[PDB]
RNA sequence: AGACAACCUGGCGAACUGAAACAUCUUAGUAGCCAGAGGAAAAGAAAGCAAAAGCGAUUCCCGUAGUAGCGGCGAGCGAAAUGGGAGCAGCCUAAACCGUGAAAACGGGGUUGUGGGAGAGGCUGCUAGGCGAAUCAGUGGAGUGC
RNA sequence: AUCCCGUGUGAAUCAGCAAGGACCACCUUGCAAGGCUAAAUACUCCUGGGUGACCGAUAGCGAAGUAGUACCGUGAGGGAAGGGUGAAAAGAACCCCCAUCGGGGAGUGAAAUAGAACAUGAAACCGUAAGCUCUCAAGCAGUGGGAGGGGGACCAGACCCUGACCGCGUGCCUGUUGAAGAAUGAGCCGGCGACUCAUAGGCAGUGGCUUGGUUAAGGGAACCCACCGGAGCCGUAGCGA
RNA sequence: CGGUAGGGGAGCGUUCCGUGUUAGGGAGAAACGCGUGCGUGAGCCGCGUUGGACGAAGCGGAAGCGAGAAUGUCGGCUUGA
């Protein structure tokens, strides 16, 4: 699984 | 980023109106009055569903009482219920009253062999 | 209607604006785009501010001319119309083919508009040279 | 813009090494003859500000380095 | 993993590339994207408050003894014509992030980008004039495909190759000068040069 | 001579407000009026900083710092030097002396800080322009979309 | 203290004068009472070039239409509203009603359920048509039960419209000890219409670094941005005025 | 597991941006009006008519982001008749 502008999100709680 | 409201208002007020579209006069066609009335309709529904359960029972009791008094001159609903539990017999009021309507023969038959 | 917003854009010095355009009046053209595709005609009148040329007998367009003066019938005059330069294109009439126009400096001092694909000159008509 | 310190209050509340707010006691500037030797000794010394009033003191001056015990 | 090579259309695979990413924090790449996007954003949204409006600073009618509700101004934020209560103003959005967090974020996306990644040997000596035709031919040689998206990391970018590369929209040539985090996410296929691998393997290992 | 959006220099100069009232104080030398001028204006080449170690005209940003302080020691007000940058550039004049009465009114002699003087011994850009690659059809108003 | 001023006084000349936060001494620094001087800095009635997690006709300049107009005011001054037939006017020759207006055929057009009052065309409000249904009723108008009647070109103990008659049921909001209230607010319908932003302080959640951490301005084939900039700030010693 | 002030947790939508000049769309999008689907709800989802060209998700982001009350305010239209 490679990082793209599709995949990204924050971590729970930030 | 100006955000016009547009779509979001009357798409819900249609749904508000969909309820009240059997109501009589102003209540059926006036936004804020519909919004005032729908709530009250739902409240009277919720309130009367619990009134239902006791009121049907109360009807049934009267039916059964009316049925049973036509047997002996002094025999009466109050005694009848205790005579059922004396013999251990778990027929609820609904069944008893509805058979009393639809098949009075069967109430005659239950009355006959409870006494002994 | 005439439409109020949509008119000749005046410059600062009270004059309408114009477009360079590939076409001139003394010219034969094939239509690339629109309803009358492929038909071959000539340019007659030329509205500069729109980039719209008027081809003789092409935009066949009916018109119900009401009687002007007397108690008579008038008649339905089938007239031409305008047509946008981008839709038209420059035909050769040797190979009878369209083109896309280009300029070149000739031995004769003047600058002229040759074609591509049978690059033959299109500059000796109307007033002429 | 960047918080001004409440330099009226600041001058009555110092903070200690471990981080507690400390004040001086009230009473012993004048009319001393009529008080005892005893009570002037208790009025000489510093103690903590009461936990109730920390809120106002910290709120007044916001560059203290003050540790409510955590 | 280990990367691939290409002399000029033919493989001879070697260089490895070691780089340092985190473990259970993709959130770092997300944050590094968001910061990038925020700091760029121009922020030219401007409205007038009831002060700034061109309008009459006067009571229209008296406070008492008319059935009308008490009015302050006609350019009031309840009438149309001048208001906009908490409306946007020419506002900057530039947030900080640390150095090492940015650098780590750049490292992680690259680390996860090997798999799709690619390397070549220098090819700046081919292009005498600028030619897009030959460039696209070399793309189809390597198999990068004018349809898909690509990012050419090129440690020392040459004139003639840059100019030929310019007009391919899907393509995107990058020096270490204009290295970008958005772009390394943007690309489908990365394609390095031997020097680039020395640079990144040194600087982020 | 008048005109001129703001910015700027100089003159005059409020009050509501804050202080839970209010007069010191704050609002503020702000708003307003008045006069003046430029593309910027004002400042500016030490009778200056600083401490026994040093710096070298201004002006602007970061900082020191909400620190030193001031304050019905209340509300509040609030620096600078050291340090990092942006940008740098330095000049002329009067008298003591000289000449044509003499402070009749003109030229020369000099103007400097860990003391200085004179005296006597065509080049490019802008204001017009110019040349400038490569596609065709099916698609039922119209095709660049399929 | 330093700097400048009205009133009155009133020096000295580098063996001098002034400053070093009263003041005196000693050091150090400078030379007041004549002038001039680019840059970095401030701004937008305005011109050119670029950009927009800006507006889209109740928005955006007040002003998308010959707007500071119409209009009001003695006067200073205040101050509106009103965009979208079509690709192309092809804007309806002719016939009928007929003095006009307008209308129906015709014709044009992809469309005239685009005809100039013309594009999408919501609600209130005004009707026309069909299904059921009120003239011994009493009612915040619904709700639970449901008589009798009607369906939908799709064969259901299913579903929808009406609703004989029964039982229950004191409009909403604000704001009160307490409001069906004869306390307040709204004629109705649609739009606009309110805890925001900048900078700091505390706290929590999350992340990075922990060889302590972090850079500010400022520099970047601008803005973001690699990559520099360690000047400062926070933590590493308290105690006492 | 009643609940006003009030605190805490979990969500839905609105326009705009990244992905995206995505697929989906003049064999019909946005809208507009109807549904004998769904959800605890805010809301979602399919429909063929009117409509005549825009533009879903999903993963993320940002606000002029949700209205019935302000003798609110602008426009329309009633009542009294």
């Amino acid at each position: 699984t490679r990082f793209r502008l599709d995949n990204l999100g924050p971590q729970p709680g930030s | 980023t100006r955000v016009k409201r547009g779509y979001i208002a009357r798409r819900r007020r249609k749904k508000i109106r969909f309820f009240a579209s059997s109501f009589r006069g102003a209540h059926s066609r006036l936004t804020r009055t519909i919004a005032q009335q729908k709530i009250r309709a739902l409240v009277s529904a919720h309130r009367d569903r619990d009134r239902q359960k006791r009121d049907f029972r109360r009807l049934w009791i009267t039916r059964i009482n009316a049925a049973i008094r036509e047997r002996g001159v002094y025999y009466n609903y109050s005694k009848f219920i205790h005579d059922l539990y004396k013999r251990q017999l778990l027929l609820n009021r609904k069944i008893l009253a509805q058979i009393a309507i639809l098949n009075p023969n069967c109430i005659y038959m239950i009355y006959n062999e409870i006494i002994k | 209607r005439i439409k109020r917003w949509e008119r000749k854009d005046c410059k600062p010095n009270s004059l309408p604006k114009l477009h360079k355009r590939h076409v001139k009046v003394g010219d034969t053209v094939k239509v690339i785009s629109g309803g009358e595709k492929g038909k071959i005609g000539e340019i007659s009148k030329i509205h500069k501010h729109n980039s719209t040329v008027i081809i003789k007998d092409l935009n066949f367009k009916t018109k119900h001319v009401k009687s002007k003066e007397e108690g008579e019938q008038g008649q339905i005059i089938k007239i031409e119309a305008a047509i946008h330069s981008s839709n038209v294109m420059l035909i050769l009439k040797e190979q009878e083919v369209a083109d896309r126009v280009g300029h070149k400096i000739l031995e004769d001092v003047r600058k002229v508009r040759y074609l591509i694909k049978t690059g033959e000159i299109v500059d000796t008509p109307d007033r002429w040279k | 813009y960047k918080m001004k310190t409440h330099k009226a209050s600041a001058k009555r509340f110092r903070v200690t090494g471990k981080g507690k707010i400390v004040r001086r006691r009230a009473g012993k500037q004048h009319l001393l003859a009529k008080k005892n030797t005893k009570r002037k000794n208790r009025l000489s010394k510093l103690i903590q500000v009461d936990r109730s009033d920390y809120d106002n003191v910290i709120g007044a001056l916001p560059y203290l380095k003050v540790n409510r015990k955590v | 993993p280990i990367l691939n090579f290409s002399g000029e259309k033919v493989g001879e695979t070697f260089l490895n590339l070691k780089t340092a990413p985190p473990e259970k924090a993709r959130a770092v790449v997300h944050r590094g994207l968001i910061t990038h996007l925020q700091n760029k954003r121009r922020g030219t949204a401007s409205t007038l408050t009831r002060a700034e409006v061109r309008g009459g600073g006067r009571k229209p009618y008296p406070q008492k003894k008319t059935g009308r509700a008490r009015r302050g101004s006609q350019g009031s934020p309840l009438r149309p014509g001048g208001g906009v209560i908490f409306g946007p103003k020419p506002r900057d959005w530039t947030i900080k992030m640390n150095k090492k967090e940015r650098r780590l974020a750049l490292s992680t996306a690259i680390a996860s980008a090997v798999g799709n990644s690619f390397v070549v040997e220098e090819f700046a000596e081919n292009f005498e004039k600028p030619k897009t035709k030959d460039f696209i031919a070399a793309m189809q040689r390597w198999g990068l495909d004018p349809a898909e998206k690509s990012l050419f990391f090129l440690m020392d970018l040459v004139e003639n190759v840059e100019k030929s590369g310019r007009n391919i929209r899907t393509l995107k040539l990058l020096t270490p000068r204009s290295l970008n985090l958005f772009d390394v996410l943007n690309a489908e296929k990365l394609v390095f040069t031997e020097g680039t691998i020395q640079y990144l393997n040194q600087r982020y290992g």
